[PDB]
RNA sequence: CUCUUAAGGUAGCCAAUGGAUUAACGAGAUUCCCACUGUCCCUAUCUA
């Protein structure tokens, strides 16, 4: 068969003789079936059924509201219309993180008798030109999978988020030791490259570096989120 | 195109014989074959085929055909006769002989 | 049943049959074909140095000569002296295809036998000359 | 050539695909883990979740990508026909969006397995697995429009007639209502509908017959209006591309009774206008409807 | 019973498990065949798949043409050394194990088969029967 | 664009006229015919006809994928992350064949402060001018040092040591520097380290995978050397034959080595082969193997020559340097 | 007079049946549909016989004969031989042959007047073929192919050889057989034509998968229809050029 | 102030040889091949 052969077949032969009646009775039985499913489905399927029922009812209410609203009834230039898009920090206080949580003891030796190496369990920024220290003298371990270079920065102005490279770690509120180790936890002040935002000072200089505050826990969600400090 | 020429010639040729002897080799068609009436599936009065016999008796895999029914013997009562095979450690078949 | 007989006469370690070797020796064409073989890489001695009686390849001509000077080869030669014992002999001893067996024996004694003997004589003297 | 592309598996939309893959993870991988177990066990549990979900999405995307035809590698007749039917630009952009989603899902799975190697507790490991699955879900949700387009394309392209561009072909062409479909019905057993109104036939129809122990195919085309190519529409583009590509015997049908709605002068103008199309193709003119009026008794 | 086989196949004693090497009885240039799989094989823990006469196997050529080598191809077993029962009333066996190269439809790659072919295999495979000079 | 609610009824870019349409379609058909002829020269003669008869190429042996394990690559990235200087060890017989271009790219992109140089080892296995030309052509890209590794009779040891002293003096801010040795298996990294130490401190063997973990060696108080397991970057153009002739696989685990013997005949000079093996007169690889086996007495039970054993020994001789061969350097400009 | 049928969905008609001018032999397998396909063309004009050879079904490949004789191999039981003798009239000679090459259908290709034989058949088997089948005997190959009975299909009117048979070989074989020869396939490209079809002077039966050009060539060479000689190669040249 | 790419056509100069790629030996560690087989498919049977 070719092209719309089922539609042509219906046009040339019709449907089954009980098609309309059977479809009509199925649609009439739908109300009983929906009630039976709501009371009989169990577990995950029941929870999904209730969730979908709530969403459908919300959608119907919005459609009714829009219909009745219809039945009742920035100052951009010409080339931008018809187009779419206190010195307190936002996190003055964050959860305290102890050294027991921050560091993991690494055991060394054949019988695991030595315990002087420590591994940082959080995400870090190691800076440019990082080379690992030789393994015999490496006390602090900052593994490469937990090293970050870029962050999602939200600008309070214009409400946009951009993926910006990290320039430095300015202040980790937990400790200056974590600051100098480059630990990126919630509330850490970082320096970010803001070159693609196109900022200019009052003197005509181009801004390409500013500060931001980390607003999430990268050890929990695998990424760095920060809000720009403006 | 000269590429598909040789094989076309080789497969389009018909080999022909030429004499080699004065012996007549003529096609042989039996008289009953040449007098046979053509079978018609859509015809009320046709020969009954063995598959029709099978379908009316048991169908395929249930009908048990008798292979002795077509025997051309001197006496037709001999058709359903069991041929003995062994007699006292001897095969009957290698003693069976005219005269 | 015993290990010696099992591992010597296992079916996968079978050797050529004596009636087949008798047929190999009966005709001159078979003798020449088995005497002059193409260089085969997978046979000992590159397919040369083949004793027809024992159906056996030797690595070298000196090996073939030392083999011909042996009781094993003479045993095989003695075995190939008589009628090659087909199934016809067993059938006739049972008393079946008697005329066929007797005709075969007459043909062996009249034609096939002496021709095989002459071929064996020529083959032995050729092996003596070349070895 | 493949010549026919009915064997493409069904393309689920974005929400349905999310349901299928995520519920497959919840069903086919174990769901019970305890905070009292070894951290190695907990990490392996959540790593298996992330990896299995990633593989499910990748297998769906691969089944999509392998099934659909390669528009630039098919015979040029099929390339032009599918371009007319489905808009080649949108076709390739949708398939490329699927390919990009596949790459992003693989990257997310690899990144979060590597992170999960350093998880210290059930809470952190669970948060990392939820982050990985949520990022996969975001990627899939961004595929909503291309998936719906591709599902429509798959359903339509599975029903296209199989046309061999290198076999023996009789092309049938002319104005609407001149008898093209009627002649195809007379010479083949194709079931093309015959009606007294313009453009009953909106796609190419194929029939077959045997002449001197050879299989011939005949192509009925939608009618052609006498317009320039710039104002020619896609329905006529089907016939134009068929005539341009298929080396054949083109049969141009003429009606002298003008019951097609067109005059004899217009039909001759159409012939002389489509004259450049049948170069190095055998051409015949069939004057249909001679039971009404014959060429003998013209003016 | 395999694709291309003609009808059903009754059980025969198995003689060729995976890892066996049989001779090549056709004239396609192969010398022996190494069995790596058996078509129609069942499944049971620790049990080796094995082939009998008239079975289709997947085999590689160990000795023969390099063109035939490094390729996995179907083969049909035409002789076996393991004794098997014929329903007429005799146990019988051949001197060697032997197979012939085929395609998945069971059509012969070579043009002739040297040596006898078991009746069971010949009756199961029509192309083997057509290429056979000796049928036991 | 398409569907129940589609509004496109015309082509976006119509042909200018029917003459343009027919000419473009004729050119497209001719290009398609030529392209299909070109792919029928190879692919239909190969892969497509194998499915018709049901033939399949045998499985790729797991031995040819050695040097590509996650453990080895974890070790490699660890040594790179620890190294201030990275030495890429190349075989003087086939340096471009033994180059790790992907790792060079990654180092130039992600770690530009690490200094990457070339050491061309096994320079005693090629003629003098071949080594000179290879040093000249590789120096256009990176600093290259020709080398012969040996504890007692080496070449280039003083040059390499004074170069590492210059690197240390440049990084006087660091209290010590680390030099990591990377490259293909069996190119001689452990040998070079042993040569610099004048002591057998790293295990050396012709079998691939002799070095399995990294190893620190103190050369001077301010210079450390890091031995690394060999790596083989995956590629699609490189075949199992190329991998085998680069000395990467264990020949004793390959299935049929007689099929790789013709590559030996292609890569080696005939007079050199006949001087190495005291034979002559072969016209093909199988004849060469048979003659060598009969000379050596490598016969099996029954007089068949041991083709596989002789082929494995030949492949070992080629890789271990008992047969002279080299790849010509690029032409002088 | 070329018909198409299958034996239990097999296109190998010549494997499972034997057709001469005066009798037809069929395998016993399953229903009576194969027998009835032959009976629809032959009626009661010649005997159509159900038979087994060594308890097998491959009877066209196990036996050879013509309108005067029928040769069965040494594996035939006394009971099968007796059943064949009871079914056929005395005008057909029936002989059991002691030959090593027991696939007589594969190793003998014959008609009422001549026979091609495998080059290694016995002298006694050749004399028996000459005496019982009543034909001249020639030791031959079809372009290097032994198994002439499976790689050639022959009648008194014409012959079909496998399509890789050269022109010179065709000419020499046609002179030996004194019938016109053509090269072709059967059953949609099969080269084993003798095992693919059966034919006599007034009937040919091939598999269902035989294409219309192959069937037209078969009818032409065997002169099956009333006005269809072997000289319509010129009339079918266009179809054969398009097909080949 | 200066430093490295001058070396060229399948084996060179320079001092038989240019070597630890060391023969032999070894209840030393390791890989593979032939032969061989109840290690196994898949277990059966006999003696004390
Ligand atoms: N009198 C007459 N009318 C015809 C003939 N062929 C077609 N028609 C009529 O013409 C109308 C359109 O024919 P159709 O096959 O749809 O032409 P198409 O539009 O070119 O495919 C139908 O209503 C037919 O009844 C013919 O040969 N004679
Ligand atoms: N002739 C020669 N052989 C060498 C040289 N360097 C190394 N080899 C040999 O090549 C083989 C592999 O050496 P190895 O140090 O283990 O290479 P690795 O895998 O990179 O560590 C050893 O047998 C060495 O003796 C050299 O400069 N010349
Ligand atoms: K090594
Ligand atoms: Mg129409
Ligand atoms: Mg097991
Ligand atoms: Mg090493
Ligand atoms: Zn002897």
């Amino acid at each position: 068969p070719q092209n719309d052969y089922i539609e042509r077949h219906i046009k040339q032969h019709g449907k089954r003789l009980d098609h309309e009646e059977r479809k009509r009775k199925r649609e009439a039985r739908e109300s009983h079936k929906i009630s039976e499913r709501a009371q009989k489905l169990t577990g995950w399927k029941g929870k999904q059924f209730a969730k979908k029922r709530y969403a459908e009812k919300v959608s119907m209410r919005k459609k009714i509201k829009a219909h009745e609203q219809s039945k009742v009834k920035d100052a951009l230039p010409t080339y931008l219309l018809d187009r779419e898009q206190k010195f307190s920090v936002p996190l003055p206080k964050v959860r305290g993180i102890s050294e027991e949580e921050m560091f993991k003891v690494i055991k060394t030796g054949k019988s695991r008798s030595k315990s002087w190496k420590r591994m940082i369990t959080k995400h870090t920024f190691v800076g440019e030109g990082f080379t690992r220290r030789p393994v015999k003298m490496e006390r602090i371990i900052r593994p490469s999978a937990l090293r970050q270079k870029k962050a999602n920065v939200t600008h309070p102005e214009l409400g946009v988020t951009v993926f910006l490279p990290i320039l430095a770690v300015k202040k980790n509120p937990q400790s200056p030791m974590y600051t100098q180790l480059g630990v990126l936890t919630k509330g850490t002040i970082i320096e970010v490259n803001v070159s693609e935002l196109g900022m200019v000072t009052a003197g005509g200089k181009v801004v390409w570096g500013k500060y931001a505050q980390v607003t999430n826990e990268p050890d929990r969600d695998g990424c760095v989120n920060a809000v720009l400090l403006v | 195109s000269q590429s598909r020429i040789n094989n076309v010639l080789n497969k389009i040729h018909v080999a022909q014989p030429q004499a080699r002897d004065d012996v007549k080799r003529t096609p042989f068609i039996p008289e009953s074959v040449k007098n046979l009436k053509k079978y018609d599936p859509e015809d009320p009065n046709r020969r009954k085929l063995a598959r029709d016999i099978e379908a009316e008796n048991g169908g395929a895999g249930v009908f048990n055909v008798n292979l002795k029914d077509k025997y051309l013997l001197e006496d037709d009562e001999w058709k359903n006769d069991i041929m003995p095979e062994i007699l006292d450690g001897k095969n009957v078949y290698d003693f069976l002989d005219p005269e | 049943m015993g290990r010696y007989s099992v591992k010597r006469y296992k079916t996968k370690r079978r050797t050529r049959d004596l009636d087949l070797i008798y047929n190999d020796l009966s005709t001159k064409e078979s003798v020449q074909k088995l005497l002059n073989q193409p260089l085969d890489e997978t046979k000992p001695g590159l397919g040369q140095h083949y004793c027809i009686h024992c159906a056996k390849y030797m690595e070298t001509a000196i090996a073939l000569k030392t083999h011909l000077k042996g009781k094993v080869h003479k045993r095989r030669v003695k075995e190939l002296r008589g009628v090659p014992y087909t199934q016809e002999v067993s059938d006739a001893a049972a008393g079946y295809n008697l005329n066929k067996f007797l005709n075969r024996v007459q043909e062996i004694t009249q034609s096939v036998g002496p021709e095989k003997e002459s071929n064996e004589a020529l083959l032995k003297e050729h092996l003596d000359s070349t070895l | 050539m493949q010549l026919s592309w009915k064997d493409i598996p069904t393309v689920a939309p974005a929400n349905d695909l999310l349901d299928i893959v995520l519920n497959r993870t919840q069903r086919k991988t174990p769901t019970v883990i305890r905070p009292g177990f070894k951290i190695t066990r907990i990490r392996a549990f959540y790593m298996r979740k992330v990896k299995y979900t990633g593989e499910g999405f990748v297998e769906k995307f691969e089944d999509i990508l392998k099934g659909f035809p390669n528009i630039n590698d098919v015979h040029p007749f099929h390339r032009d026909l599918m371009d007319t039917l489905y808009e080649k630009n949108h076709y390739k952009i949708s398939l490329a969006a699927i390919s990009r989603a596949k790459s992003l899902v693989e990257q997310v799975a690899r990144d979060y397995v590597r992170l999960l190697k350093f998880g210290q507790s059930l809470f952190q490991c669970k948060q990392l697995k939820r982050a990985a699955l949520g990022r996969m879900a975001t990627i899939v949700k961004k595929l909503r429009d291309p998936l719906a387009y591709l599902e429509q394309v798959r359903q339509h392209i599975g029903r296209l007639p199989s046309i061999d561009p290198n076999t023996r072909t009789l092309l049938i062409c002319g104005y609407p209502n001149v008898g093209k479909s009627s002649f195809l019905r007379c010479i083949t057993k194709s079931d093309v509908d015959v009606q007294p109104y313009a453009f009953t036939t909106k796609s190419l129809y194929v029939g077959h017959f045997d002449y001197k122990y050879l299989r011939f195919q005949a192509i009925d085309t939608p009618g052609i209006l006498d317009r320039p190519t710039e104002e020619m529409n896609n329905i006529e583009m089907q016939s134009i591309y068929a005539i341009a590509h298929l080396r054949s015997c083109v049969l141009y049908f003429m009606d002298l009774s003008e019951q097609c709605g067109f005059t004899i002068e217009a039909q001759v103008k159409l012939f002389h206008s489509i004259k450049p199309l049948f170069a190095n193709k055998s051409v015949m003119v069939v004057i249909n409807k001679t039971d009404i009026i014959r060429p003998e008794d013209l003016d | 019973s395999g694709n291309g086989a003609q009808g059903t196949k009754f059980r025969i004693s198995l003689g060729l498990p995976v890892g066996a090497i049989m001779n090549c009885a056709d004239n396609s240039g192969a010398r022996n065949l190494y069995i790596i799989a058996v078509k129609g094989s069942g499944s049971r823990l620790n049990r080796l798949p094995a082939a009998s006469l008239g079975d289709m196997v997947m085999a590689t050529v160990k000795k023969g043409k390099p063109e035939l080598r490094k390729k996995v191809m179907p083969a049909i077993v035409v002789r076996q050394a393991k004794s098997w029962r014929r329903r007429d009333g005799v146990f019988l066996y051949f001197e060697d194990n032997a197979g012939v190269i085929a395609n998945p439809k069971g059509e012969m790659k070579g043009s002739a088969i040297t040596g006898p072919v078991g009746k069971e295999c010949a009756d199961l495979w029509p192309r083997v029967a057509s290429n056979s000079g000796v049928v036991v | 664009a398409f569907g129940p609610k589609a509004q496109r009824k015309r082509p976006r870019l119509a042909a200018s006229n029917l003459e343009d349409l027919v000419k473009a379609t004729n050119e497209d058909i001719t290009k398609y015919e030529e392209k299909q002829v070109l792919d029928a020269t190879l692919g239909l003669m190969g892969n497509q006809e194998d499915k018709e008869n049901g033939w399949t190429s045998a499985a790729k042996e797991a031995i040819f994928s050695k040097g590509q394990s996650k453990r080895i690559w974890n070790e490699l990235y660890k040594v790179i992350d620890s190294s201030d200087v990275v030495i890429h060890v190349l075989d003087a017989r086939d340096p471009l064949g033994t180059r790790c271009k992907s790792v060079e790219e990654y180092m130039k992109k992600e770690t530009p402060h690490k200094h990457l140089i070339y050491v061309l080892n096994k320079c005693d296995l090629v003629p003098t001018w071949v080594a000179a030309a290879w040093v000249k052509h590789l120096s256009k890209e990176r600093p290259t040092l020709a080398f012969h590794a040996s504890i007692t009779n080496s070449f280039g040891k003083g040059s390499l040591i004074q170069l590492l002293r210059q690197f240390s003096q440049l990084h006087t801010d660091r209290k010590q520097i680390s030099v990591g040795f990377i490259g293909y298996p069996n190119t001689g990294k452990s040998s070079i380290i042993n040569t610099l130490r004048k002591k057998k401190v790293c295990q050396v063997a012709p079998i691939p995978g002799e070095t399995k973990v990294w190893q620190y060696i103190t050369l001077m108080k301010r210079i450390f050397l890091i031995d690394c397991p060999g790596i083989v970057p995956p590629s699609s153009k490189d075949s199992e034959e190329d991998i085998l002739f680069r000395g990467v696989v264990r020949v004793e685990h390959v299935t049929h080595p007689e099929q790789y013997i013709p590559g030996v005949l292609k890569r080696c000079q005939v007079k050199h082969l006949e001087r190495t093996y005291e034979i002559s007169g072969w016209k093909d690889a199988t004849e060469f193997i048979e003659i060598l086996a009969r000379k050596q007495g490598r016969l099996l039970k029954g007089g068949e020559p041991d083709e596989s054993g002789v082929s494995k020994q030949i492949l070992n001789d080629f890789n271990r340097g008992k047969i002279p061969w080299f790849v010509l350097p690029p032409e002088k400009e | 007079m070329a018909t198409r049928t299958q034996f239990e969905n097999s296109n190998e008609i010549g494997v499972f049946s034997k057709l001469t001018n005066t009798y037809c032999l069929v395998a016993v397998g399953g229903s009576e549909n194969f027998y009835s396909a032959f009976e629809a063309e032959l009626g009661d004009a010649i005997p159509i016989v159900h038979t087994t050879i060594a308890g097998t079904r491959i009877i066209g490949r196990m036996t050879a004969g013509n309108r005067r004789g029928l040769l069965v191999p040494t594996q035939t039981t006394d009971q099968e031989l007796q059943h064949l003798r009871n079914s056929l009239p005395d005008s057909v000679k029936i002989q059991r042959v002691e030959e090593r090459l027991s696939a007589l259908g594969n190793v003998i290709c014959c008609n009422d007047y001549v026979a091609l034989v495998h080059p290694d058949i016995d002298r006694e088997t050749e004399e028996l073929i000459s005496d019982v089948l009543g034909v001249e005997v020639f030791r031959q190959t079809i372009s290097g192919n032994i198994l002439v009975g499976s790689y050639c299909s022959l009648s008194n009117q014409g012959g079909l050889v496998h399509p890789q048979t050269s022109v010179q070989d065709q000419e020499e074989l046609s002179s030996l057989l004194q019938v016109p020869l053509v090269a072709g396939t059967v059953n949609r490209g099969s080269s084993v034509v003798g095992a693919g079809m059966v034919v006599n002077d007034y009937l040919a039966v091939t598999g269902l998968d035989t294409t219309a050009p192959e069937l037209s060539v078969i009818e032409s060479i065997f002169r099956l229809q009333d006005a269809q000689p072997e000289s319509i190669s010129g009339n079918l040249r266009d179809t054969l050029i398009e097909t080949y």
